[PDB]
């Protein structure tokens, strides 16, 4: 047995233009075992009603899972995917490109 | 076009969040069914299985998973055991399919893995099974003296093929879906990197390129990974590092192809945030 | 639809 850990992709839908709705997405692929904790956040505080997708793995066998939330991003809020895997916590910030 | 069904099925051996068998179908590697052993329960995830099958279809896939279950919970066991495993958390997986190429072609897989690790293979055109390692070895064995080969090589090339036509006609619209992509050209700073952005697009292959003045340009290229959405859509972008000069200098663009056609973005078309 | 038939390993 080996743990692959997760690689962790936070992006928006549509560009991150401020002021207009769009959809924040963390993309969680690369992993083993399949037990995790996926969460978005807003300036560190988790955003309910984020949708996770079902348990899926790709060929080489490792899990991919997509989380994602409705988000109007503005100048003053930080946005962020954290993900728990094992016993390793990482959080990655958004990055805009805008 | 070409198609697939695919069915992936995990099993997790004293895990808590989560469930002990989980089962994912799609069409395309777009999911429209899902089961774990939680609910006991196999459900329609598309609009259009939805529409074109019910009660009597779902209480045999229900049925059918209930005993993949069994059989998962049973095989985990006897493969921990083999490798001197019984504490902690392991896993067994299975994923098959088949696909339907245009010309009428079919292929099709089956394979397991212990702990993320290949177990067994089917080839199916000597109607054996490939053991990855001696624990596998017994398993093979086992299984040829059963013909299991045979049945799974059975199920790919009919059952699945049938199924995976009826799940086309049903989805067409969707599965033959051709949708552009929306392109923008990206900037934080305007000194700072470009990044030609394009989302929304099915199906997933798409092709950015950067040209100077009319003519292709490879050098201060980054090409981004293919992305999903939420949405079974796709995006993907390319970012071009030249100086502000470079860009003062030079026409620069970006080129975004799908489905044998193309969008064009050029410094004009160049937005930002701050401004 | 899933292949009705399983044989544990």
């Amino acid at each position: 047995m080996k743990v692959s850990s997760p690689k962790i992709q936070v992006y928006s839908h549509y560009p991150g233009e401020y002021g207009k709705e769009n959809t924040l997405i963390c993309y969680v692929s690369n992993f083993h075992p399949p037990d995790i904790s996926i969460e978005l956040l807003k300036n560190g505080k988790v955003i309910a009603d984020a949708q996770q997708t079902d348990l899926a793995f790709e060929k080489g066998w490792q899990f991919h899972l997509t989380k994602s939330v409705s988000f109007k991003p503005e100048k003053s809020d930080e946005y962020s995917c954290r993900v728990k895997h094992m016993s390793d916590n990482k959080t990655i910030v958004w990055e805009s490109n805008m | 076009g070409t198609h697939s069904l695919k069915y992936v099925y995990t099993g997790v051996s004293r895990g808590i969040d989560f469930p002990e068998f989980t089962a994912v179908g799609m069409v395309d590697d777009g999911q429209f069914m899902y089961f774990d052993s939680n609910s006991m329960k196999a459900v329609p995830k598309t609009e259009w299985i939805r529409q074109n099958e019910g009660a009597d279809y779902w209480d045999r896939q229900t049925q059918v998973l209930i005993g993949a279950h069994q059989v998962f919970k049973d095989s985990i066991q006897i493969v921990m055991e083999r490798f001197n495993q019984s504490k902690g958390v392991h896993t067994w997986q299975n994923m098959y399919g088949c696909e339907l190429n245009d010309d009428g072609t079919t292929q099709g897989f089956y394979q397991y893995a212990y702990d993320g690790e290949d177990f067994v293979s089917l080839d199916k055109n000597t109607l054996t099974w490939t053991a990855a390692n001696p624990q596998a070895v017994i398993t093979k064995h086992k299984w040829e003296a059963l013909a299991v080969a045979e049945q799974n090589k059975g199920y790919l090339e009919n059952t699945c093929i049938e199924w995976l036509k009826k799940y086309v006609a049903y989805g067409k619209d969707t599965l033959e879906r051709k949708v552009s992509p929306q392109v923008s050209l990206l900037q934080k700073d305007p000194s700072s990197p470009v990044t030609c952005h394009a989302t929304g697009f099915y199906p997933s292959g798409v092709t950015i390129t950067w040209q100077k003045n009319g003519q292709d340009h490879d050098e201060d290229v980054d090409l981004g990974e293919l992305l999903p959405n939420e949405d079974g859509s796709f995006q993907r972008m390319s970012t071009l590092n030249v100086g502000p000069d470079e860009w003062k200098n030079n026409r620069f663009s970006c080129v975004v192809e799908h489905q044998d056609k193309t969008i064009r973005k050029t410094e004009d078309d160049i937005i930002t945030n701050f401004d | 639809f899933a292949n009705f038939c399983l044989m544990m390993i």
